[PDB]
RNA sequence: CCAUGAGUGUU
RNA sequence: CCAUGAGUGUU
RNA sequence: UUGUGAUGAGAACACUCAUGGUCUGAAGAC
RNA sequence: UCUUGUGAUGAGAACACUCAUGGUCUGAAGA
């Protein structure tokens, strides 16, 4: 698909939609587009989840620049009802963020840094 | 591993400690130098980046840029980047100097001297691209438009006032500013007013019964020639302003359609149009939340409330839906939050692909302002 | 009317023909002007009047700046040249020796900003966003001053991604708080301490902070040194 | 002792205790009875009055009204008035029933209906009155006239940003406004720009060889003629509203030399009509404080000052008179305070008589500047 | 819908078909309307609905005016009657058997009371100044109620004036306080206070003060009766 | 003189003149055309004093006007430089106004009583 | 609506 | 600028 | 020179563009 | 059961203007 910037290896599509998961108990997030766009836009966001599978493709085509101009780092899931249901939600979400770990912290940090890497960056 | 630097002086390459293990004069010209930075912004390496590339054979390469890294990929390399690395800061604080060393000016006068030329011309030619985007040209357009109804309304406010020196009971009888501006404009004194000459205007008989009828029996003043003249001056810029607009409206939904067709096919050509100038472009206009998009144009309403945690608008430029407007006011904070929403989506689209599902996004629009209204 | 060299390297002041006194500072291109500001010839020497309610680098010295890191041949990064008010009173400063980089991502106002630069070899305008420093990292160099003047809400995590990049350890950044272009709801001084606390986790050390009120509502400026 | 009253319904005279010493009923005619009222505003006794006070030859006799007095002393009797006096009161009280019993209407029906067509009649008439007032013309001109102001400045800020997509550099070399408008209403493109035509509308050549080498290098955008036509549109009416308020300029110093002369010659037609404008009318000016003067058009200043105890304004729209606004303003304040204080003059002498002494008034004034100037 | 009469003569109050409630006087001229007011039919009889915010008496009704000296055929005289907004409705209370007389002195806008007035029998304009009741004397009567609305910094002046012409003893005044036309640095409080001081003085019995907010803001309004 | 309404008897005149003496050490006075246009306007004045042989004759002809609005009586004296020298200046005055009396209260009641009379009131 | 920067009209 | 009353434009 | 107005008054009015600050967030209807 | 994060619910604050009436500096000193 067209918005999808990079290929997430389905172990971390997974190690992320628990990240998400440990981050609506302990700490915050948000979910929807419209909520994840304000999110970064307002510099919140440590992680940006967009799923991969979302039409109209343009509804969150605008989430990779956002999240290159506030230098956030941004992840690809394949369902977006896998994570509109990881989010606590009954129905599909096309993308979202987590604003504070809390106690997925360590599992964040493994991720952005595993994502990191498939980008290139040393 | 070698680190490798772009710039405008050409193509080095380094070593992990901050050696020049080999480089690749860039040539001294400005129309090449210019072509290749506007180039390097999508990606696509120096050519004096390709060779060098080639004198070295190196196992590890990491360029300054992450959009460069696919593009050298494909060229063969294994590569990666490293964003203000120190080897990136060393070579620019070597800067005044290794433009001599490398032999790309012979001194530190006119390395100055060309850099400035080309930042002049980069920039020039920056500045001619933004220039071309179609989008300012409706912008400035509606805006152009908004100005000449602000202006017909102020001028026709002043013409009745004064107008109702000599014919006052014509006011409230003549609703209309284009009709209350014809009549004066082509009669003028109200004593030649005819039944005839009011029926080759379109007036309905009951109508124009009302009219002559009110011309006889007014209580206005008798006023001299000069004195009607300058008022229908007045009265005839009134008409050549709303023929203006009308020109103005065809303009616009010509630039608008080509422009944002999805956004056009929601809330038609002028309020599409009117959001963009709001926003500033398609592309503001595009990553926008739809939350955004609701109260664009209601900047007053919205800041006293966030100021002061009151309540916040419901809808700003976009109450000019017709649908927003015409409803009562408990269904207009639904309707609203709907149209954002596509809006929101029908901006990204005309944003970043240009394929057209304006005739669906209205489709599905219509439908929530169709359950909302059956409440 | 008298011209005398002050505290700060090419800044002057004027005695004036009724007893008022204003900064200013020694014309780079004779003969011409910017913005509207009176030129001024004395010892047959042209000098620029500088507006401190129009420049909030000028603002800054009169209210008692400290020390100003913007002197004869220093190289300095601009972050927001819009018309080229300030900027061409850093260009008068620094003298053909120095550097001045402007960065502005508005068309409208680069256009302006062109006149400003064509007329003065000291200055190298960059149309780019300054939220990515890689469009402009392949023409400039690094610099000793980096004075950023940009509205946006991030503006000091944009100020130090630049500096990172091209400030120079020990050099200098004037950074200018715009307290409502960051948050109109909150208040200024929270804002000014919030943004300054941002600065010294990114072992930036505060050497000064400057309150622009008057000259300009709702603003601070800070100096201070990258490490 | 006979106490006279004057009423729609006719004359009657009464004694000091309340009683009807005799009568002369008004003729039950609307057209009449409305003259003999409009008549006794100027102080004229109804004609019926005169019949009565023959008829009753009384000694001495008092009036309702203060300008009745001298016309009927002149008349011969002995005069005096007596505002609210019990005997008036005590006719009002009785007032549905005494005009059945001096036989003016049959019953309450048609006196009430009587007196209710006379005052649609009698308020018709002085309606008429008031919008025949010259003043009134030359008030909404000025305002009409500064409406044009406002819009001509509006449409030519568009005009350049406009335009601007397409030749920005001509912006800043074009200071005038109907200039720009001209160049780009009559060339367009800028390719249509040569040494001749642009001669021919008498630009002098160091200027013309600084646009055609500005539109040689031009970074402007390429555009259709249908872009260029919108924007010649708004640049067309810029030009047509130039020649309206040319046109109204004229018009205006018309009617401003004949309703108040010794107001033009302090501060010229559009000033002094705009100080008509703000007062409401010659005579709502005439009856002002220099004080006062001074600060109209200046109210948010004004208003901000007396509220707060701070600093008032030291010019209002006078700040126009340009000896004012040329001035360091050291001077404006006591050259405004000394313009209040000639214009106050002025428009009692326009108001209450029309002798002109605008010459002895302008050159006192030029004095008193001279005065100030010289510090 | 529902219409009831309330504690006043000829002053109904509406149920509507959502559940708001309305004042509304009863239509003497039929499908016509003055402003823009709704015109409702219950039990055949048609209403005006009268708005509180346009008119000072509606809105002192609903401020809690105990008791309305307007009433069937009552002769009221009225100063300031300007388009006809509020008179229209005092029209239809007093109901022909009753006068209202209107002065106001402003012909843009007696222009359109002079419309007002053709329909209703009731209603005699006068374009006059109420500063001079010398020149609508004789065409006037005495009266029941004296209704002042007018923006005159002497208003309550004019309108003791106007009372010792055409009151009746023991008649009643309607007197609306006018604060920011009176001194609009003055606190309104101060104002209704020194005001009702003028009424008292001139041996008026203050009856009741009302405080037309929300409807109207920095206006009271004065029921008092003439000795 | 045109804004002259009616004829002052000279005694009347000189009462006045006294009137206006005794209220600047005692009460309170205010002096000059423009400050007696606003005392009126503002209803301060309890007396309007014009002079008789002012020119031009239209600097004061809304004096009569504006006190009949405001319903605050007014005198005529011979003299203006009479009446600024009266009022406390070595310049004339051409109108002048007593707000408050002082000690010339009962003075200013036969004022106002006589110049009633000579006016035709009863 | 607020802050900043560049400007315009009556002139 | 404030208050009141009647209104207009995008509609 | 000046009450036919000295002195004070750091507040004449009307507009344009650029940049930033730009709601809520899971429940409703039968 | 139906609509619903591709946005439910709330939102007593869409923006731009016109006229009418009133509130409209100081007060004796200056070179
Ligand atoms: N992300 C960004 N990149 C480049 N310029 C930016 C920017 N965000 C805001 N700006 C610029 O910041 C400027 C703010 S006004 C600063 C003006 C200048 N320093 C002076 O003193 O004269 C605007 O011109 C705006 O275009
Ligand atoms: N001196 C005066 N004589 C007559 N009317 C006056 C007046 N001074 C002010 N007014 C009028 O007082 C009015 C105030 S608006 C009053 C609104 C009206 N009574 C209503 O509710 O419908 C203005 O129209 C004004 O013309």
């Amino acid at each position: 698909a067209s918005y999808v910037k990079f290929e997430v290896p389905q172990d971390l599509a997974d190690k992320v939609l628990e990240a998400v998961r440990k981050a609506k108990e302990s700490g915050k997030i948000k979910k929807g587009t419209n909520e994840t766009t304000k999110a970064v836009e307002r510099g919140q966001a440590k992680l940006v989840i967009i799923a991969e599978d979302v039409q109209p493709e343009e509804i969150v085509a605008h989430l990779p620049l956002l999240c290159d101009e506030k230098k956030i780092p941004y992840v690809y899931v394949s369902s977006k009802k896998a994570l509109g249901e990881a989010c606590g939600l009954q129905v599909a979400t096309a993308s979202a963020a987590i604003l504070e770990p809390g106690e997925a912290k360590d599992l964040v940090d493994e991720i952005i840094k595993r994502v990191n890497e498939i980008k290139g960056k040393t | 591993k070698i680190y490798l630097i772009e710039h405008v002086i050409g193509a080095v390459a380094y070593d992990e400690n901050g050696n020049i293990v080999d480089y690749i004069t860039n040539p001294r010209d400005l129309g090449k130098i210019t072509e290749e930075l506007l180039n390097n912004e999508k990606g696509i390496p120096f050519s004096a980046t390709v060779e060098l590339l080639k004198k070295v054979n190196p196992q590890e390469v990491v360029v300054e840029n992450e959009a460069e890294v696919p593009k050298l990929q494909a060229l063969g390399y294994r590569v990666s980047y490293e964003p203000y690395s120190k080897v990136s800061r060393i070579f620019r604080e070597s800067l005044p100097k290794v433009a001599i060393d490398i032999k790309f000016a012979s001194n530190e006068e006119d390395y100055y001297n060309f850099l400035h030329e080309l930042s002049l011309e980069y920039t020039r030619r920056k500045l001619r691209s933004a220039a071309q985007k179609r989008d300012l040209l409706a912008i400035q357009a509606v805006r152009a438009m908004d100005d000449i109804d602000k202006t017909i309304n102020l001028f026709s406010e002043r013409l009745r006032e004064w107008y109702s020196i000599h014919f006052p009971e014509l006011d409230k009888l003549i609703e209309d500013h284009e009709e209350y501006a014809t009549i004066v404009s082509r009669f003028g004194d109200r004593g030649f007013l005819t039944i005839d000459s009011l029926k080759e205007l379109g007036f309905n008989e009951q109508r124009i019964n009302r009219i002559l009828d009110a011309a006889k029996k007014s209580i206005g003043a008798d006023i001299s020639e000069d004195d009607l003249s300058a008022m229908r001056m007045i009265a005839n810029t009134i008409l050549d302003l709303y023929n203006i607009r009308r020109n103005l409206n065809n303009y616009l939904e010509g630039v608008m359609k080509e422009v944002a067709p999805n956004v056009t096919a929601l809330v038609g050509p002028a309020l599409g149009a009117r959001l963009l100038s709001i926003a500033g472009s398609l592309d503001e206009l595009a990553k926008m939340p739809a939350s955004t998009i609701q109260v664009l144009g209601a900047e007053k309403a919205l800041f006293r409330a966030l100021r002061s945690g009151g309540r916040p608008p419901k809808h700003g430029i976009i109450f000019q839906y017709p649908a927003i407007h015409t409803s009562p006011r408990w269904q207009r904070g639904k309707i609203a939050r709907a149209l954002a929403a596509k809006l929101a989506i029908a901006a990204r689209v005309d944003a970043f692909s240009g394929r057209f599902i304006g005739d669906q996004l209205n489709e599905q629009l219509k439908k929530r302002i169709d359950e909302i209204k059956e409440k | 009317i008298t011209v005398k060299q002050t505290n700060m390297e090419n800044i002057y002041e004027c005695e004036f023909n009724d007893g008022s006194f204003r900064l200013c500072t020694r014309n780079l291109v004779p003969n011409f002007n910017v913005y509207g500001e009176r030129l001024i010839k004395y010892e047959g020497v042209e000098y620029r009047e500088w507006n401190a309610f129009r420049s909030k680098l000028a603002g800054a010295i009169l209210k008692g700046l400290k020390t100003n890191p913007i002197r004869k041949g220093t190289k300095v990064l601009y972050l927001g040249a819009a018309s080229g008010t300030t900027i061409s009173h850093v260009s008068d400063i620094i003298e053909l020796n120095g550097k001045a980089y402007g960065v502005e991502f508005s068309p409208r106002v680069v256009r302006e900003l062109l006149l400003v630069a064509q007329r003065r070899p000291n200055i190298f305008p960059l149309l780019a966003d300054a939220r990515f420093p890689q469009s402009y990292k392949s023409v400039v160099e690094n610099v000793d001053v980096l004075y950023v003047d940009i509205a946006q809400p991030d503006q000091t995590d944009i100020a130090i991604y630049n500096a990172k990049f091209f400030l120079k350890v020990n050099g200098d950044m004037l950074l200018v708080i715009k307290a409502r272009s960051i948050d109109v709801t909150k208040d200024p001084k929270e804002i000014y301490k919030t943004e300054v606390e941002k600065l010294e986790n990114s072992n930036f050390e505060t050497i000064q902070i400057i309150n622009l009120d008057p000259y300009d509502k709702d603003h601070a400026i800070v100096l201070s040194k990258y490490k």
